[PDB]
DNA sequence: TTAGAGAATTGGAGAGTGTGTTTTTTTTTTTTTTTTT
DNA sequence: CACACACTCTCCAATTCTCTAA
């Protein structure tokens, strides 16, 4: 009687699909989860008792947001829903659009059942989404094979880089020539299905039905180079990396150089031989789709800021595996606070020089402070080019050690052999904050705004007490003042 | 735009251009059965001034110190030339997408 | 045009052999039918790869011979053209293959139910008051194994040996695996569905490229003349694993003046990820032309490319027990120092202190563990020898020449980035042996700091501005200006390592040429002995092997020995007094990096003799391994 | 007034004609200028 | 070269228009 809905190729009812997963993301309360894995001596009354997806949904509504994260063990946690976690993992794209569409129900079903009074529009307009995550063991980018296609991975990287932002079409918007009617035309697999003749019967023209498109509607993609995680390589040789395409509200979740784990279905494409023709190359490029990313009190200030011994106590605690060496760790510690700034000159960056022997722990308090500040770098004197410590053009700027990092500690090692062309250009940074370019087409100037702790040895042997400081490190009097 | 039909000598005028050149698909005389062949009239026609000026984020701005990311700006009829390389410009205007022509 | 010729084979005989010997075979020798119970494993889904032995095929044939009956030579019709076969086989396999045993769990898949559906389809249909691809059902890859020598295919050759009169033949090919493709699907059968008849098609793919389908053909939709609408489905398509390799031939078999020749080899199916980069290897394979598609094909001419298909793949290369074997004989200690690279005779110290990078101190919280070790002097001797001995014992290890930072690498060879990790990441966990060590570029010497202070290397280009971990122990040589060691001066007069890098080794150790006539006859009686007789002369003692000493080595680092109070109270004692001698002729100061040093060193010597904790005769001779350093920068 | 036979125009099958396609691009030498050697 | 796509040409029959007798 009833036309059933089937997932194609599966053998699986798509209303048995909604009506159980309804049934899970309410009623499910998390004291569930804590019987799946056990631990079950921890059960805490008011998390566990909550009906948990009821109070992710209220917050939705409330904070305006489309967006709901499922970790996929809870639904191996409710009894109903055991064999939905099998069907998420085998047939992603489908079951991902039921759980999407099975929120909005509920958006609705949860303030027009509950006759609560609130806005119907303000949820109707919205795209909702599931985002699933913990959907299974982690593999190796390497372990992938054509088995695993149009299926849920979850993968471990490094992002080398992101594409800028890529327009795909969600909507074609058609205008006829003769008539000036108009019609929004629904993307399907990629392909437009164009319309042969003017939607309007008291015209009726074929082929002068025309696409505008900047009145089309778009969608966000990006691709995501990936890198495989350096724990998982064999051995023997390089990394691989996994182009991944990143999606709608998802886009730039990800710097470049973030470590991250990511949850997509695998897919693969064909690719043509040649842009003109549909000739298609025997072996498909592959990417992940992805559909979840994750990454890799006043009084407690009151505790310490009324104490009678803080400045000894902070000294003492920068640092702490540091043997002695009390006035240097008091000094240190108000350039990590600094001065004070005015706009309408001086600012408030500090700037400290160690002088000694390389048989002593100087440079363990240099990597004490990098571990401590916010923002800064470590580097030292020989470690590169001037410009490459400063700042250069290229095929568009290359930044270096002594810039992005405005009032933060530029830690600098082996200062007095750094090569004399690159001291020289530290006084434009340490007496005006700021640098000045012009190369190219483009005239320009940059602020440094550095606190240097810088670092130096003797040149050769043991460092001389009668002897002065200016000679002993070979290094300029108005770079040293 | 404004062509001639070199298959009968009519013009045709007014002919807006989209992001690709383009000329009539049909003679607007009735005698004609043409669909190409089309000549522009350069003193017919109508020509704005244009230019491209390629910008990107500001390097205060960069979050992370990490690369900087860059568009395509277009500028037409006056606005042209009011800005120069190296300065830091805000520009009004809408988002477009250009296809691929 | 097309003539057509009298070859003596006939394809349904051989067909008619090759089922005749799947039912029957059995290696009942080694004393039901091998085969049948191999694809009962298939059938079952515990098995994906059908393996045929050509060894067992002459076994076939002899034993039909011997029961008078002319089997029609199928070996020499496999090796002579091995690609139909792959044919014939799989079509005596199909035709053969028992039903299941085990329970498959079958709608889980989802061609039991595509296909299922198109069964019914066609009886509701046919009720009116091949069926598909095969190759889409085989579940199953089909591979040769060559003869034994017991025959073109038992005799491997060069690349270069491969002329084009091999095309077609079972060959086995000896080289190096000199690079290799990451794993892509390609398709062997695309399924498609038409969008109004509900109909589902394939297409085959035998070729680097095909043309898509897009207009039905369905039966019901062209005689209801329903011009249908063809998309393709991932889902039910059916793809290989396709890995593509590149074989270069060894420097033996290269001709005097040639260059090493290579070829491309197709890994297909369950045999994929078997190969990996500098792999010596003997690849048995079908060697094929690759032929060029669509335009290309006409300019290209005659003129085919070629590639082979492999088929197996020979590499050419109780523990628990076995520590145990050591332990009981020993003096363990000296032992495993004068197993070190046993060729190298004398120098005891040297070897005495290498044991102890392999071994390392131990890590705390973050402060390091690992032990650096410099060796400083002459040439001729022989540091590099024993540099490539430590990278050869060493779990982990890596040898790098300066003559190896991590960096951003921008279109090597695909043009695709990557970023590279250096030696230094090579060397993750392992020792790092850094031979002629001065030899080195500002931006890769000062990146040795980092890897000291930090456990780490880091990175800052094309926005990648991330930190690796790099936790590696430090082996390093270094050789001096003006060709020879003045011992009038310091190691930092003849050689260009500052005291800031110099100083940051837990051991530097000076070891010198030294003319002496006994020791030079000592030496020259060695080397004129190994020009005479090729193999190594008689070490007068037996050594630990390699093997057995690695195997000792990752058992005695993870028992992490812990301080007893004697130690700490101890080694104060030492290191007060090398600081007052040191008071009182070069940089060799008493820094604290030389207590972490003696602390390390004697973790190393503990984690050597297998305890919780050691007693301080360990600490004396730690002491004693700094001690000879300093008398060996003197003399 | 319905309904059925004969005349005219349009749709699209399908036959025919014409065009473009491989494709790369680092490497190695030679030079001339800045600056960091 | 040859094999797909782009585009025009031509014929044939399918549908609707128009007139006549039942
Ligand atoms: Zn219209
Ligand atoms: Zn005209
Ligand atoms: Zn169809």
């Amino acid at each position: 009687s009833e036309p059933l809905r089937i997932i194609w190729g599966t053998n699986v009812s798509i209303q048995e699909c909604t009506t159980n997963f309804r049934n899970f993301l309410m009623s499910f309360k998390y004291k569930f989860r804590k019987i799946l894995d056990e631990r079950e001596e921890f059960i805490n009354n008011t998390t566990d008792e909550e009906l948990y997806y009821i109070k992710q949904l209220n917050e939705m509504r409330e904070l305006g947001t489309s967006n709901l994260n499922l970790d996929a063990r809870n639904l191996l946690a409710y009894k109903q829903t055991e064999d939905l976690y099998h069907q998420l993992l085998n047939y992603p794209q489908e079951v991902i659009s039921i759980m999407d569409q099975t929120i909005k129900d509920c958006m609705v079903s949860l303030i027009v059942d509950n006759n609560l009074d609130y806005d119907l529009d303000e949820i109707e307009t919205k795209f909702y989404k599931v985002r699933p995550y913990n959907v299974g063991s982690c593999k190796g980018m390497r372990e992938l094979n054509p088995n695993d296609i149009d299926k849920l991975i979850n993968l471990k990287g490094l992002v080398l880089r992101s594409t800028p932002v890529i327009p795909d079409m969600k909507v074609a918007f058609f205008k006829c020539n003769v008539c000036d009617h108009t019609m929004a035309v629904e993307i399907d697999r990629g392909v437009i299905q164009e319309p042969a003749r003017c939607e309007r019967i008291d015209c009726n023209e074929p082929n002068s039905m025309s696409l505008i498109h900047n009145r089309c509607s778009f969608a966000d993609k990006q691709v995501i180079k990936l890198q495989e995680t350096p724990d998982f390589v064999p051995d023997g040789q390089t990394p691989h990396s996994i182009s991944l395409c990143v999606y709608d509200e998802l886009v730039d979740s990800c710097r470049a150089g973030d470590r991250i784990e990511v949850t997509g279905t695998f897919r693969s494409i064909p690719i043509r031989a040649n842009s003109r023709q549909r000739v298609l190359k025997s072996l498909y490029k592959t990417y992940v789709d992805v559909v979840h990313v994750k990454k890799v009190d006043l009084a407690k200030i009151r505790e310490v800021a009324a104490r009678e011994d803080l400045y000894s106590l902070l000294a003492r605690s920068i640092a702490p595996s540091i043997y002695e060496l009390e006035d240097v760790k008091k000094g240190i510690l108000l350039q990590l606070f600094g001065g004070t700034n005015k706009t309408f000159r001086y600012r408030g960056d500090i700037n400290i020089l160690l002088c000694g022997d390389p048989s002593t722990s100087k440079s363990q308090i240099l990597q004490y402070v990098h571990k401590i500040t916010p923002r800064g770098v470590y580097t030292s004197g020989k470690g590169s080019s001037a410009v490459g410590l400063t700042a250069y053009i290229t095929r568009v700027l290359e930044s270096g050690a002594l810039v992005l990092s405005d009032g933060g500690v530029c830690c600098i090692d082996e200062f007095d052999k750094m090569s004399d062309s690159t001291r020289s250009v530290l006084h434009e940074v340490m007496e005006q904050q700021t640098i000045s370019i012009a190369k190219a087409g483009i005239i320009t100037t940059l602020n440094a705004r550095s606190s240097i702790l810088a670092s130096a040895n003797p040149i050769g042997s043991r460092y001389n007490p009668n002897l002065p400081v200016t000679e002993n490190i070979d290094l300029p009097p108005p770079l040293l003042s | 735009a404004s062509f001639t039909c070199d298959m009968c000598r009519a013009i045709v005028d007014n002919v807006e251009q989209s992001f690709k050149y383009t000329e009539p698909t049909f003679c607007p005389n009735p005698s004609c059965e043409n669909r190409a062949f089309w000549t522009l009239n350069v003193t017919r026609s109508r020509f704005l001034d244009w230019q491209k000026v390629r910008i990107q984020e500001n390097a205060n701005e960069i979050p992370t110190g990490s690369m900087p990311r860059t568009l395509d700006v277009i500028l037409r009829g006056d606005s042209v030339e009011r800005a120069k390389p190296g300065d830091r410009c805000k520009f009004t205007g809408v988002e477009i997408v250009v296809p691929d022509v | 045009a097309l003539p057509s010729i009298q070859l003596p084979v006939d394809y349904n005989n051989l067909f008619n052999e090759i089922t005749d010997f799947l039912v029957t075979f059995k290696q009942d020798t080694l004393s039901g039918p091998k085969y049948m119970a191999m694809l009962q494993k298939v059938a079952n889904r515990e098995l994906n790869s059908v393996i045929i032995d050509l060894d067992d095929i002459l076994q076939y044939q002899n034993e039909k011979f011997l029961q008078g009956t002319q089997a029609d030579d199928l070996v020499s019709a496999i090796q002579q053209n091995a690609n139909h076969f792959t044919e014939l086989f799989c079509r005596a396999i199909d035709n053969n293959m028992p039903l299941p045993t085990k329970e498959i769990d079958y709608k889980d898949d989802v061609l039991d139910v595509i296909l299922n559906q198109r069964r019914l389809r066609n009886e509701r249909m046919l009720s009116d008051r091949e069926l598909f691809p095969p190759n889409l059902t085989r579940r199953y890859f089909l591979y040769f194994k060559p003869l034994s020598q017991n025959a073109i295919s038992s005799k491997p050759l060069s690349v270069r040996q491969i002329k084009g009169d091999f095309l077609g033949q079972l060959i086995t090919v000896r080289g190096i695996i000199t690079r290799v493709s990451d794993v892509k699907p390609a398709v062997e059968v695309i399924a498609y569905t038409c969008d109004q008849c509900g109909y589902e098609v394939f297409q085959e793919v035998n070729s680097r490229t095909f043309t898509p389908l897009s207009e039905c053909t369905s039966e019901e939709c062209s005689q209801n003349q329903t011009k249908g609408q063809l998309f393709m489905s991932t889902r039910a398509s059916k793809f290989s694993a396709f890995q593509e390799c590149k074989i270069q031939e060894l420097s033996q078999q290269v001709p005097v003046g040639h260059i090493p020749r290579s070829l491309n080899i197709h890994v297909n199916g369950t045999l994929v990820r078997s190969l990996s980069p500098g792999d010596i290897v003997d690849v048995t394979g079908i060697f094929l032309p690759a032929p060029y598609t669509g335009f290309k094909a006409l300019k290209a001419g005659l003129l085919t490319e070629t590639y082979l298909e492999a088929q197996f793949v020979r590499q050419h290369k109780d523990v628990e027990e076995r520590v145990m074997e050591l332990i009981t004989s020993g003096d363990v200690y000296n032992r495993l120092a004068k197993s070190i690279a046993p060729e190298i005779y004398g120098n005891l110290d040297v070897k005495k202190a290498l044991l102890l990078l392999l071994v390392g101190g131990v890590d705390k919280r973050k402060i390091r563990g690992d032990i650096n070790v410099c060796l400083m002097g002459d040439p001729g001797v022989a540091k590099s020898q024993l540099l490539k001995a430590i990278c050869k014992i060493s779990p982990r290890g890596v040898y790098t020449t300066g003559k190896l930072t991590a960096a951003v690498m921008k279109d090597p060879v695909t043009d695709e980035m990557i970023l590279e990790g250096g030696a230094l990441v090579l060397a993750d966990n392992g020792i790092c042996c850094i031979d002629e060590f001065d030899k080195m570029d500002e931006s890769d010497r000062t990146a040795i700091h980092e890897v000291m202070e930090q456990q780490t290397i880091s990175i800052s280009k094309a926005g990648i501005n991330t930190t690796l971990n790099a936790r590696t122990s430090i082996l390093a040589a270094a050789n001096p200006l003006y060709g020879r060691y003045n011992p009038r001066l310091s190691p930092l007069d003849n050689i260009n390592l500052p005291a800031a890098l110099l100083s940051r080794f837990d051991i530097l150790f000076l070891m010198l040429d030294i003319p002496s006539r006994d020791d030079d006859e000592k030496l020259a009686e060695h080397v004129t002995y190994v020009h005479m007789h090729n193999k190594q002369p008689d070490l007068d003692f037996t050594p630990v092997e390699p093997s057995k000493m690695r195997e000792y080595i990752a058992y005695a680092k993870t028992k992490r020995p812990v301080m007893s109070e004697a130690v700490n109270d101890y080694v104060v004692q030492a290191y007060i007094r090398l600081r007052q001698d040191s008071k009182r002729f070069s940089f060799g100061q008493a820094t604290p990096r030389t207590l972490l040093g003696i602390i390390r060193l004697s973790q190393a010597l503990a984690k050597l003799r297998l305890a919780d904790m050691v007693d301080i005769d360990d600490v004396e001779e730690a002491l004693r391994l700094v001690r000879v350093s300093k008398e060996s920068l003197y003399q």
